[PDB]
């Protein structure tokens, strides 16, 4: 939920 | 105030972030007014004000844990990784934020797309009710603040927000530089290089501060106004982390409309 919406964002960012 | 080399710079900033905030949100403020002033032929909206209308409108509406607000969260937080990874796009049109160390970008965006949502979020909100369905519906706030508890608490305070917000009659222009504001806030925890990040924020303020005195003639003090609507932001985006434990605390009915379900579903 939180760590997974550093992922999304993460990825996002690439 | 003089049209010098700094403040046509800040005019190219504004129309840079305007046109990133065009191809990156293609749900826009005026969009959302046209819609809800009617003033689109093309796409005339459901009311949904009471349970009768609500079933009457299961047509439009287009449908993993255990608890219903729980499932309703996950959803809506599935839901919005499209908003997410928009907002994550847009802020890399930024300049200078992809310079950034990555950690501190993570976190400026983690923080940040909350309090971005529901400013989004207030731009489908009049005083009446809000849109749903990508605009083919129409939920009252009255009915919502009629559902049992704790359903009937979860929207009434983003309301109260969205009418004091739009009272303040920005555009998309206004809010492109505005939302670039709450991204490059110095102040999120765990933040590496505050510096560079408050050195980026400085221009985007003169930016902002710039925008609001040519758009809104008729506004004292707008910029301190719009300021401050941030902290009433935050404090929406706090109060979930309350409501959880309302739920983990309430032995009452939990049940709720499974069409009611999808709808909360596209909220925040
Ligand atoms: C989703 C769907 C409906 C509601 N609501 O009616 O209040 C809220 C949510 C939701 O997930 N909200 C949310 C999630 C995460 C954060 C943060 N940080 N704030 C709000």
């Amino acid at each position: 939920s939180n760590l997974g919406l550093e992922d999304i964002i993460r990825k996002a960012l690439m | 105030g003089q049209l010098n080399p700094e403040s046509a710079d800040l005019r190219a900033l504004a129309k840079h972030l305007y046109d990133s905030y065009i191809k990156s949100f293609p749900l826009t403020k005026a969009k959302a007014r046209a819609i809800l002033t009617g003033k689109t032929t093309d796409k005339s909206p459901f009311v949904i004000y009471d349970m009768n209308s609500l079933m009457m409108g299961e047509d439009k509406i287009k449908f993993q844990s255990k608890e219903v607000a729980i499932r309703i969260f996950q959803g809506c937080q599935f839901r919005s990784v499209e908003a997410v990874q928009e907002i994550t796009e847009y802020a890399k049109s930024i300049p200078g934020f992809v310079n950034l160390d990555l950690n501190d970008q993570v976190t400026l965006l983690k923080y940040g797309v909350h309090e971005i949502i529901y400013t989004m979020l207030a731009s489908l909100m009049n005083k009446d009710g809000v849109l749903i369905s990508e605009g083919q519906g129409f939920m009252t706030r009255e009915f919502l603040k009629s559902l049992r508890k704790p359903f009937g608490d979860f929207m009434e305070p983003k309301f109260e927000f969205a009418v004091k917000f739009n009272a303040l009659e920005l555009d998309d222009s206004d809010l492109a530089i505005f939302i670039a504001v709450i991204i490059l806030s110095g102040d999120r925890p765990g933040l590496l290089n505050v510096k560079p990040i408050e050195d980026i924020q400085d221009n985007l303020l003169q930016a902002l501060e710039l925008q609001l005195k040519l758009n809104h003639p008729e506004s004292s003090q707008l910029f301190a106004k719009l300021l401050q609507k941030m902290t009433d932001l935050r404090q929406i985006v706090t109060e979930h982390v309350q409501l959880l434990q309302v739920i983990k605390k309430t032995e009452t009915d939990m049940s709720l409309h499974p069409l009611l379900q999808e709808i909360y579903k596209d909220l925040y």
